[PDB]
């Protein structure tokens, strides 16, 4: 529904943030050169 | 636990002392009775699958064989 | 019998006893029954 | 694509049968004068036999009847001395390669496990052993080959090993090529599972013990289930 | 399709339990709401019927064929005390998303 | 008493449903097998050498030189094999009665499932026979099939190019310390169900029933004991080689290659489904899936009755289930060749389908039928 | 010496289902003969003629063993 | 009331100076 899209709208920001931090961090620890 | 599990009301609970009553009472006479009662109950929802398992089985060990013999018209 | 209730079964001090005792004797027991019938069954293959 | 040895009536076929010991005895005496030149019953030692077809002392005579090397010496490599009841059985050619060069490319294979190795072993074993009939038409066996119709691929590089009167029984029965393959039969069985008898005594003392214990049990749970499956309900709405 | 429904009835077991449908139902959430709303007369004849089948499922029993619930007569008590917990739920769940 | 307090909680003054048949049993019998086979592999771990050089010579001498070092080592075999029966009809008594709506119970029996497989799998490389080692490579080369993290990952398992001693050494550890972390995960699997309680074969609320289980569930576990002992030694002592393969009794000999290799039977139903996908990664995945589609399975649930007591449509698709699950397990032994390949592929086409779509479908129409839906 | 086996086999192989068995590899040896240029060969009528022989041998061959 | 019913026969089940040896 609509309201559920605002939130989703509102946390898929955040979201991506927190996937952002999971790339450093994985590529990081993977130490995958490719990156 | 015990005396928070449910609420029933009315339901009177008659039952015996285990050195009161027989062990096996009518053990024979009526548990063959029923165990033919249950089989007859589900037998037609059990054995119906596995029955094709035989069959597809059988059918597959032949087929195999036949498939290694050697065909007639092969070499000749 | 109501000498065995009293005497065996009652007291679970005495149910005891009597299972201790009885098992001590009943391995002499079975193990020479057994190896009674073991050995029958294949009476002439064993070395002796 | 293989012939499947047949089902033959052993005596220890049985759920209870156990080994006739005068056939280890001889299957023994037929792996040690004819199967002891290629292959090797690594894992079975002279003392292995203590209590099963020969005595204690009997075994030692066995065990003095070899020469086994004993590697540190203060000076010297191996001044092979009378095998002992502690020492394995001699395995012949004791590189593989040897072996391999002796039999022309094959690893006779060491026949401590065998039974227990080859699907249907104890039969396998008699049929191979016996099973040494004429090759086909069409069949073309490389150099240095045999044609049994058992073996996998029917090319077997073990001659056959079995003539009748290959070697003397001491016991004396007739030497004959099939009482000599039931014989090594047995033994090799024998040797793929020493515990064969023990073992077959204590399942016959299991089964006598679970025939007591089940009833019994099952009547004290029927007791102690009895009080429930007598339980009447009743509905008394007021 | 009114016999097939009979014999499917008959097929399914849970009369010779002297069950009916509604007992039959996984209690979740609203099943739960609905049977908390149920009076008490119809609420003591569920659990009594439930106690039993569970005692003849014990004993590996069931009723006398006289005593079987017959699929003319059995009543849907539950379902509407159900439909209404349904629709509660399914309200308030629209009116969320506005 | 603190612990008394917890020890009457779980086992004593438990309120249990008092229709519970024989198949509730199960669970508690994988317990004891659990301590039984930790036991045996005690007693198999203070001879046995996790070297390649003397494995197959630990093993024979655990059979020919320890005082009933075959009892324990046949025990500790066949008791894997008991263990994997008891776990087979744990499951199907967990599918056939819906008891798959306890999710986190059902979610930490995966967990524990996978766990045991594993364990299964590396102890039967450790004796490091003929058919331990060609098995090894075989299922870890399946590893293999991931394309960029998969191949140094299996070098990594294999700690070298090839399996060899690096295996076996860390194989031995891995199969010592799983089942000490399966015995924790069953202390979660027991937690997270007494929170909920048992279920009952009529899947209705037995909290109009219920009984204590010192005295009546507990007598029950102990016949269920002694009939599982009964099995499993005269499946020792009577049967010892039934359940094996004949191959590992050869030592592992990587220039040769047993001809027919088969994993345990246990491991088939997966095997026949690996084997039927054509490509590798297919199979590897559909494999996982086997296993995992259960976890899937609280989610596909669209019936408004919980058991299939009363719903013989999902019964009959219940049994065809059961049957096929048998015909993979055949499958799985049978080699590759007509028609036994067809037959894998319908087969594992027919799982999947009644475990993900006829299932929900049949409930659909079993929920109109009763006027329901 | 005689070894038993001979005789059980002398038994069983005299039987017909077995002659005809023979006989229908005898027509396969046969064939390969006049057939000679080819690679059809006669082992799978080799083996089952065996494992009908062997299988009453070996019903009957422990017996006579001793 | 409480008296309107008498406990259910249980001779089937029952059994036939006996308490001791039962
Ligand atoms: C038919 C002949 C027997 C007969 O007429 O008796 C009627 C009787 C049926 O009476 P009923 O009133 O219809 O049912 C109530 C139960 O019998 C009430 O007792 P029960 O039978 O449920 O007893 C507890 C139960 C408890 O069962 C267990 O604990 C099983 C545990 C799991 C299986 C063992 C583990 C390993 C599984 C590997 C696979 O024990 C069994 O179920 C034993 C089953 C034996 C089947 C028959 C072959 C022997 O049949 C039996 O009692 C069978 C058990 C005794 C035989
Ligand atoms: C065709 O046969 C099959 C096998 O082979 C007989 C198998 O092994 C398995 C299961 C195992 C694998 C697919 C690979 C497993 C590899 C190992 C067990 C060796 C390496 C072990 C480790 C790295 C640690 C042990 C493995 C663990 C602990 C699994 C961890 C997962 C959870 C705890 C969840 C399956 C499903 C199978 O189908
Ligand atoms: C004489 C008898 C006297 C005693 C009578 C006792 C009381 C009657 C008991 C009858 C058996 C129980 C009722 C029953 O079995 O119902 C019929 C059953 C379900 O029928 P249905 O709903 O159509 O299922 C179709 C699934 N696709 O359908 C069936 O039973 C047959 C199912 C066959 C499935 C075969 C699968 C083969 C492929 C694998
Ligand atoms: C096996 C056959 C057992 C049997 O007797 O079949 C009939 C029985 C009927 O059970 P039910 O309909 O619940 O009625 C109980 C009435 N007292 O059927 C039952 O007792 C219910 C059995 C449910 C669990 C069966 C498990 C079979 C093995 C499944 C293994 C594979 C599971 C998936 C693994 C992945
Ligand atoms: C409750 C079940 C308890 C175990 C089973 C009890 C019935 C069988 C008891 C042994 C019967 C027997 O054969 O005695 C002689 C036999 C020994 O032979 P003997 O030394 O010649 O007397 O005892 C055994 O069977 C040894 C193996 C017993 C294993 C029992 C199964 C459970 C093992 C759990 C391991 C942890
Ligand atoms: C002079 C050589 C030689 C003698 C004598 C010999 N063998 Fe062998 N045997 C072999 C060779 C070589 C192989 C492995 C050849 C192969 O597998 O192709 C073998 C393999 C076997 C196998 C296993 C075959 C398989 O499929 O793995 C058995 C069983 C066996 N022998 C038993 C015997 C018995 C019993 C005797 C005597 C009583 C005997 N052998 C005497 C050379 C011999
Ligand atoms: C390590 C092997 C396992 C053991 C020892 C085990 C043991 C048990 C035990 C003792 C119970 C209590 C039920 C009873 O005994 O009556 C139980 C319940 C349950 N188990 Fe398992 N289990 C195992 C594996 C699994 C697996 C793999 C699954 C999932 C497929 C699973 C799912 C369940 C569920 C859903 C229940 C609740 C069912 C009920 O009690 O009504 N278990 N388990
Ligand atoms: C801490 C608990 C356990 C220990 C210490 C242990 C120890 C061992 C050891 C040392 C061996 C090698 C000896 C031999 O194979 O004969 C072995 C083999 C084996 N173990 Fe375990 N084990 C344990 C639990 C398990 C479990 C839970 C399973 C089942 C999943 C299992 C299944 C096997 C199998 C199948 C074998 C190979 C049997 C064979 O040789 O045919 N073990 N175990
Ligand atoms: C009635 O419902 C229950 C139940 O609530 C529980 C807790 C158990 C658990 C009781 C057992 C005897 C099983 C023990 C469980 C284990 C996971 C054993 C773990 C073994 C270790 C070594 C840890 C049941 O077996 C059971 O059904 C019979």
């Amino acid at each position: 529904g609509p309201r559920y899209r605002e939130l989703a709208r509102n946390w898929i920001p955040t979201a991506g943030m927190w996937g952002t931090v999971g790339a450093v961090g994985l590529v990081w620890a993977t130490d995958w050169r490719l990156i | 636990e015990f005396g928070n599990l449910a609420r029933i009301r009315h339901v009177i609970s008659y039952s015996l002392s285990p050195f009161e009553q027989r062990a096996f009472p009518s053990y024979f006479s009526k548990g063959i009775p029923n165990v033919l009662r249950r089989t007859r109950e589900r037998i037609l929802r059990v054995a119906p699958p596995f029955v094709v398992v035989y069959l597809i089985y059988t059918w597959g060990n032949q087929e195999f064989e036949q498939s290694k013999r050697k065909n007639p018209a092969m070499y000749e | 019998p109501s000498r065995l209730y009293s005497l065996l079964f009652r007291r679970t001090s005495t149910f005891a006893l009597t299972i201790a005792v009885g098992a001590l004797f009943f391995e002499r027991a079975f193990d020479q029954g057994a190896d009674a019938i073991y050995e029958h069954i294949n009476e002439g293959k064993l070395w002796k | 694509l293989e012939l499947h040895p047949p089902s033959y009536p052993w005596s220890h076929r049985g759920l209870l049968s156990s080994l006739d010991h005068t056939s280890i005895r001889r299957g023994f005496q037929v792996y040690k004068q004819v199967c002891s030149s290629c292959h090797s019953m690594d894992y079975v030692a002279y003392r292995h036999l203590v209590g099963v077809c020969y005595t204690e002392e009997e075994a030692k005579a066995l065990a003095e009847e070899v020469e086994v090397q004993d590697g540190p010496n203060d000076d010297g490599e191996m001044f092979m001395r009378p095998g002992k009841l502690s020492d394995y059985f001699p395995k012949p050619y004791p590189n593989p390669e040897a072996a391999r060069a002796a039999n022309n490319g094959a690893l006779p294979p060491d026949l401590s496990y065998i039974v227990r190795a080859r699907h249907g072993g104890e039969d396998y074993v008699f049929s191979l052993l016996t099973g040494y009939c004429e090759p086909p038409t069409g069949v073309s066996l490389r150099e240095g080959l045999y044609f049994n119709p058992y073996f996998p691929g029917q090319a077997i590089g073990m001659a056959p090993p079995i003539y009748t009167e290959v070697l003397e029984y001491d016991d004396g029965t007739p030497a004959t090529m099939s009482q000599v393959a039931k014989d090594v039969a047995t033994f090799l069985r024998w040797a793929s599972e020493p515990e064969h008898d023990h073992r077959k005594r204590m399942g016959l003392k299991m089964l006598l013990m679970m025939g007591l214990l089940l009833p019994l049990t099952y009547a004290m749970k029927r007791h102690k289930w009895s009080v429930l499956k007598s339980r009447k309900l009743a509905y008394r709405p007021p | 399709l009114d016999g097939f429904r009979k014999w499917y009835y008959n097929a399914a077991g849970f009369n010779k339990l002297g069950l009916m449908r509604d007992d039959t139902l996984h209690e979740t959430e609203d099943v739960k709401e609905a049977i908390r709303r149920l009076p008490e007369d119809l609420y003591n004849d569920r659990m009594f019927r439930i106690k039993r089948a569970l005692d003849l499922t014990m004993r590996h029993q069931i009723l006398p064929k006289d005593q079987w619930t017959k699929y003319e007569e059995d009543k849907f008590y539950l379902e509407p005390y159900l439909k209404e917990v349904i629709r509660e739920r399914k309200e308030r769940e629209e009116w969320a998303k506005k | 008493h603190p612990l008394f307090k917890i020890i009457n909680h779980s086992f004593i003054d438990l309120p249990a449903p008092s229709n519970i048949s024989s198949w509730w049993n199960f669970g508690s019998l994988l317990g004891v097998c659990l301590m039984v086979q930790i036991i045996t592999g005690l007693f198999l771990a203070m001879h046995y050498t996790s070297d390649t050089m003397t494995a197959f010579s630990s093993v024979t001498h655990i059979c020919r030189d320890v005082n009933y070092g075959w009892l324990i080592r046949y025990m500790h075999a066949n008791g894997a094999s008991m263990f994997f029966i008891c776990l087979f009809l744990h499951v199907g008594r967990g599918l056939y009665y819906g008891s798959y709506t306890f999710m986190e119970t059902w979610n930490i029996g995966v967990l524990l499932l996978f766990a045991v497989m594993a364990t299964a799998f590396m102890g039967y490389v450790l004796p490091w026979g003929q058919m331990s080692f060609w098995g090894a490579t075989v299922i870890t080369n399946l590893l293999s099939a991931i394309p960029y993290i998969g191949t140094t990952l299996v070098e990594w398992i294999w700690g070298g190019f090839s399996v060899d001693k690096a295996t076996l050494t860390r194989f031995f550890a891995f199969h010592f310390i799983l089942p000490f972390i399966i015995a924790a995960l069953a202390i979660v699997h027991l937690l997270f169900l007494h929170e909920t309680g048992s279920n009952n074969p009529t899947g209705l609320n037995s909290d109009a029933d219920k009984i204590p289980f010192h005295p009546y569930y507990t007598i029950k576990d102990i016949l269920g004991i002694l009939i599982m002992f009964l099995i499993l030694m005269t499946l020792v002592l009577f049967f010892p080689d039934m359940l094996g393969d004949p191959d590992n009794y050869m030592p592992a000999n990587p220039l040769n290659t047993p001809p027919h290799i088969k994993p345990e039977w246990y491991f088939l139903f997966a095997y026949a489904i690996l084997r039927s996908i054509p490509n590798k990664l297919g199979g590897v995945l559909a494999l996982i899936l086997s296993i995992l589609i259960l976890a899937l399975m609280p989610f596909l649930h669209t019936s408004k009755q919980r058991s299939l007591m009363f719903r013989p449509i999902t019964q009959i698709l219940y049994w065809i289930l059961v049957a096929n699950l048998l015909i993979l397990t055949w499958i799985g032994g049978q080699p590759v060749e007509h028609p036994f390949i067809i037959i894998g592929q319908l087969a594992s086409i027919s799982y999947f389908s009644i475990i993900l779509i006829l299932m929900p479908i049949s409930g659909i129409i079993e929920d109109k039928m009763l006027k329901l839906y | 010496l005689v070894d038993p086996l001979t005789t059980v086999r002398e038994h069983c192989e005299q039987l017909e289902k077995c002659v005809k068995a023979r006989e229908r590899l005898e027509l396969c040896d046969n064939r390969v003969s006049s057939r000679s240029q080819t690679e059809e060969d006669c082992t799978e009528e080799l083996f089952d003629f065996l494992h009908a022989r062997d299988h009453c041998v070996a019903h009957k061959l422990f017996k006579n063993l001793k | 009331s409480h008296t309107d019913v008498k406990v259910p026969d249980f001779s089937d089940y029952r059994r036939a100076e006996s308490s001791e040896a039962r």
